[PDB]
C-alpha cells in the first residue's frame, strides 16, 4: 500500500519538476 | 624546454632580460640632452596632427608622462619599466591628467618640485 | 493514515564551506642572466618595440638565437 | 494509531519482521532457542 | 596460541631444503612483481 | 493536474511541495471550445489522421 | 562515414631534412594495459579521482533493500531525460544530476519545498542510480563534495534492474574534423617549436609522448 | 620624464598579425579593465624574474640555499628532506635548540625533538643572508610574508577604513 502511494507521489513530481515537450496546434 | 612555456622566462617575455638603470648615479647630463630626445621635439610627429595626445603626471612618483596614437594602439606593455616611487611597479602610479601648457612649465622641474606644485598649488 | 504531527528534536548547523585564496606565497628562485638596459630593441616580424633611455655613449650587443634583440649598453 | 509515523509500520514493517526472523534463526544456530 | 604460533614460526623458521632454494632468482623476481602489482593489499606503510 | 497538462504551464514556474496553480483559460465560463488548449491539439490530429 | 580525412596538419618527417630542434620531441606511447573495457571512471585519465570513487552497491543489495527497506538508506534516482525513464524504482527520489549541485546547496525547507521530499542527513546512508552508472557517479562525486559521508553508486543501475538498453548519452567531446586545432593557426611559439610540435612518428590515431628534453647518445657510437 | 633623466618607449604592432596573434605577445588592451588587469598579470611575471635571479643563479654564495630529496620507490616514505646549509646557519640552529632544550625538557612530545624546528628552519634561511633583496624573496616564500605584499595589504586595508 505504500509502494502504490509513493509511486503516484514519484510521477506527479516528476511532472512537476521537468515538463515533456509540448505537441503541435495550428495557429488562428 | 615545457619549464619555460608560461612566463616568467618564457619565450615572448621581453622583461625576462634585465630592467633599467633608473637611477642618477651615472650619466649627469643637462637640460639639452633632454631636449634633444623629447618625443615632441622629433620631426616625424612634429608634423602630425591627427593622432591624440595625453598628457599624465604621477602623484606618487611626480613623473610627466605623454602617450600618442594609443587609442589605436593600447598597448598594456606601454610603460612596463617605469619604476615608480621606490622600485615599484607601474601599476602604483594613480597618474592624473593635466593639460598641454602645464605640461611644458613642469617638465624642466624637479620631482619634488613637480609633487609641491601639484600638493600646495593649483 | 496519519495521526500525528512531528518534528525532530536534533537541530542541524549546515557548515558553510568556501574556498578562498587567502595565501600568497611563490617560489621567485631562477637561473638567468638580468641585465642593466639603457635601451632594448625587439624586432621580431610582427611586432618590434623600442624602449631607450638616454646617455652619451651607448654600447651594443645582438641576439639573433630566437628573435632579432638589440640591448644598448648591455 | 500512529503505526505508519513509527520505524516498523507501512512499508518498514517487513524490514521489522525480518530483522525479527533473523534474531531467531541467529538464536537457533546456537542452542539459545533449541536447547 | 596456534593461530599465532604458525604466524611466528612462517616469519622465523625455515629447514635445510628450503635454505638451498629460497634465494633463486625467479622466487626474488616473484617478491618483487608481487609488491609491486599488489602490495596495497599487505603493507604497513601502505595503509596510512 | 488539469492545469499542468497544458501549454499554459509553460509560463509559469512552481514550488513542488504546494504548487499554487494558475488560472486557467478553461477556469473562466465564457471560454468557448476554440479557445480550448487541450482541445485544440485534439482537433489539430483530428484533421491531420 | 566513408573516412572523412581530418584537418589537423600532423605530419610525419621527411626523408631528406635531418633531424633538429630536439627541445620537443614526439614518441610513440604505448602504455602497459588496456583500459577501453573498464568502467569510464575506472580508465587512465580518472586515476587521480579513484579515492572519489563512490562504494558499489550491487544487485542483490538493491533487491534486499526492494524487499527490506531502512527509513534513512535513501533510495535516489539520478536520470535526467523524463522521456527516456519507463519505471519506477522501488522506495526512490527523483533528483536529477544535473541540479545536485544547486540542490545540496539548500536548506532543509528549501529542499523540501523545490523537491516535494525532506533532506538526506549526512549521515544517512545515499545510494544513487542512473541508466549506465554515468550520472550517479558525478551526482556521487557532487554528493561527496559536500559533506555526506555515506554515498553509494549502483553502476549499471536501470540497465540492471528493469533490463533495459539504455545510456546516459555523454558526449566526450571530440572535434569536428573542420575545426582546425589551436597550434596550427598561432604565432605563440617560434617557428622551430611550432614545426616540431606538429610533427608525430606514425599514424594519427594513436597516442603520442611530447618530450621537453633530448640528450644525444654518445656511448652507443 | 624622470627628473634628471627620460626614457622613451615606441611599440608598433602590425596590421597582418592583430586576428592569429596572442593576447599575450600582442598584450592590447581595448578597455580600462584589461588596463588594469593587464598591467597588473605583467606587474607579477616581472617581479618574479627581477627576484628570481637574486637566490638562484646569479646570487650572492650566501643568499643561495639548495634542498635534499629522496623518496622511496615502495613505501613512498620521504627521506632526508632536509636543508643544505652551510657552517654559519648551523651555529644559527644550535644557538636555536639549545637554549629550547634547556627551557622545556624539565616540564612536558619525547627527548629527541626540535621544538619550533620550521620557524627556525624558515629563520636560519633569512639569518644567512647578506642581501636584503634576497631576504624579501625568502619572506615570500615563507607565506608571502615579505614587505612588497604587507603593504600591499596594509594599503587595502587603509581604503577600506577610508570607505
Ligand atoms: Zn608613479
Amino acid at each position: 500500500w505504500e509502494l502504490s502511494r509513493d509511486e503516484q507521489l514519484f510521477w506527479e513530481r516528476v511532472e512537476l519538476i521537468r515538463k515533456g515537450q509540448v505537441a503541435s496546434i495550428g495557429s488562428s | 624546454s615545457r619549464s619555460t612555456v608560461f612566463g616568467p622566462g618564457s619565450l615572448y617575455s621581453f622583461t625576462k632580460f634585465g630592467s633599467f638603470n633608473r637611477s642618477p648615479t651615472n650619466c649627469t647630463l643637462n637640460k639639452r640632452m633632454k631636449d634633444i630626445f623629447r618625443l615632441e621635439n622629433q620631426k616625424h610627429i612634429r608634423n602630425d596632427f591627427d593622432r591624440e595626445r595625453r598628457y599624465r603626471m604621477c602623484t606618487k612618483c611626480g613623473i610627466t608622462t605623454v602617450t600618442i596614437n594609443f587609442n589605436n594602439v593600447p598597448s598594456a606593455r606601454v610603460g612596463l619599466w617605469g619604476r615608480c616611487a621606490d622600485d615599484k611597479d607601474y601599476t602604483h602610479h594613480r597618474m592624473v591628467d593635466i593639460t598641454q601648457r602645464e605640461y611644458e612649465v613642469l617638465r624642466e622641474s624637479p620631482v619634488e618640485k613637480r609633487l609641491n606644485w601639484w600638493r600646495y598649488e593649483r | 493514515m496519519f495521526l500525528i504531527h512531528f518534528v525532530h528534536y536534533k537541530t542541524i548547523l549546515q557548515k558553510y564551506t568556501f574556498k578562498f585564496k587567502h595565501i600568497f606565497l611563490s617560489i621567485d628562485k631562477y637561473n638567468s642572466l638580468f641585465f642593466n638596459i639603457s635601451g632594448i630593441l625587439i624586432w621580431l616580424n610582427i611586432i618590434h618595440i623600442n624602449i631607450i633611455l638616454i646617455k652619451y655613449s651607448f654600447f651594443i650587443l645582438i641576439n639573433n638565437f630566437e628573435y632579432l634583440i638589440i640591448l644598448i649598453s648591455t | 494509531c500512529g503505526v505508519n509515523a513509527y520505524e516498523f509500520g507501512g512499508k518498514y514493517a517487513r524490514t521489522y519482521a525480518y530483522a525479527f526472523e533473523k534474531a531467531k534463526k541467529e538464536l537457533e544456530a546456537t542452542a539459545a532457542s533449541g536447547f | 596460541l596456534m593461530d599465532e604460533v604458525e604466524d611466528s614460526l612462517r616469519k622465523f623458521q625455515t629447514y635445510r631444503s628450503r635454505f638451498y632454494e629460497w634465494g633463486r632468482a625467479v622466487k626474488q623476481f616473484d617478491f618483487i612483481e608481487f609488491r609491486r602489482r599488489n602490495g596495497w593489499l599487505y603493507d604497513l606503510h601502505l595503509m596510512k | 493536474r488539469l492545469r499542468l497538462s497544458r501549454r499554459t504551464v509553460a509560463n509559469y514556474v512552481g514550488l513542488i511541495n504546494s504548487p499554487e496553480v494558475f488560472d486557467d483559460e478553461s477556469d473562466r465560463p465564457e471560454t468557448r471550445w476554440s479557445q480550448d488548449t487541450f482541445f485544440r491539439e485534439c482537433a489539430y490530429l483530428s484533421e491531420k489522421f | 562515414q566513408a573516412d572523412r580525412r581530418t584537418r589537423h596538419h600532423m605530419m610525419v618527417d621527411g626523408q631528406i631534412n635531418p633531424r633538429e630542434w630536439f627541445n620537443w620531441h614526439p614518441k610513440e606511447y604505448q602504455p602497459w594495459y588496456f583500459d577501453r573495457h573498464k568502467f569510464l571512471y575506472e580508465q587512465r585519465q580518472y586515476a587521480q579521482f579513484h579515492h572519489l570513487l563512490c562504494h558499489q552497491v550491487y544487485l542483490k543489495d538493491m533487491l534486499h533493500l526492494m524487499r527490506y527497506p531502512e527509513p534513512y538508506t535513501h533510495i535516489i534516482d539520478c536520470r535526467t531525460s523524463t522521456q527516456k525513464m519507463h519505471r519506477w524504482v522501488p522506495h526512490s527520489l527523483w533528483l536529477p544530476r544535473d541540479e545536485v549541485e544547486y540542490a545540496l546547496q539548500l536548506s532543509a525547507d528549501e529542499f523540501l519545498d523545490m523537491y516535494g521530499f525532506r533532506k538526506p542527513d549526512k549521515s544517512d546512508d545515499v545510494i544513487l542510480l542512473s541508466h549506465n552508472g554515468i550520472y550517479s557517479e558525478q551526482a556521487g562525486w557532487e554528493w561527496k563534495k559536500q559533506f555526506f559521508q555515506h554515498v553509494y553508486n549502483y553502476r549499471g543501475g536501470t540497465n540492471e534492474l528493469f533490463g533495459e538498453s539504455y545510456s546516459d548519452m555523454n558526449v566526450s567531446d571530440v572535434l569536428s574534423p573542420w575545426k582546425g586545432p589551436f597550434p596550427q593557426s598561432g604565432v605563440f611559439v617560434d617557428k622551430w617549436s611550432k614545426r616540431k610540435v606538429l610533427t608525430r612518428t606514425g599514424p594519427f590515431d594513436r597516442q603520442y609522448e611530447m618530450q621537453d628534453f633530448a640528450l644525444p647518445d654518445l656511448e652507443l657510437e | 620624464d624622470f627628473g634628471h633623466n627620460l626614457m622613451i618607449h615606441r611599440e608598433y604592432i602590425s596590421k597582418r598579425c592583430r586576428d592569429r596573434v596572442s593576447f599575450e605577445l600582442s598584450a592590447l588592451s581595448y578597455s580600462n579593465l584589461e588596463l588594469r588587469r593587464g598591467q597588473e598579470h605583467l606587474a607579477g611575471i616581472m617581479n618574479r624574474e627581477r627576484r628570481g635571479v637574486s637566490v638562484g643563479a646569479s646570487g650572492a654564495p650566501d643568499d643561495q640555499v639548495q634542498m635534499q630529496t629522496d623518496v622511496d620507490a615502495n613505501s613512498r616514505e620521504v627521506l632526508s628532506a632536509r636543508y643544505l646549509f652551510n657552517e654559519r646557519r648551523l651555529q644559527f640552529c644550535d644557538r636555536f635548540q639549545n637554549f629550547f632544550q634547556s627551557k622545556l625538557e624539565n616540564s612536558a612530545n619525547g627527548h629527541e625533538k626540535q621544538h619550533l624546528f620550521s620557524l627556525m628552519e624558515a629563520c636560519a634561511v633569512i639569518f644567512g643572508c647578506e642581501t636584503e633583496a634576497a631576504r624579501e624573496t625568502y619572506y615570500r616564500m615563507f607565506l608571502g610574508l615579505d614587505s612588497e605584499t604587507l603593504l600591499e595589504e596594509d594599503e587595502a586595508l587603509r581604503n577600506r577604513i577610508a570607505d
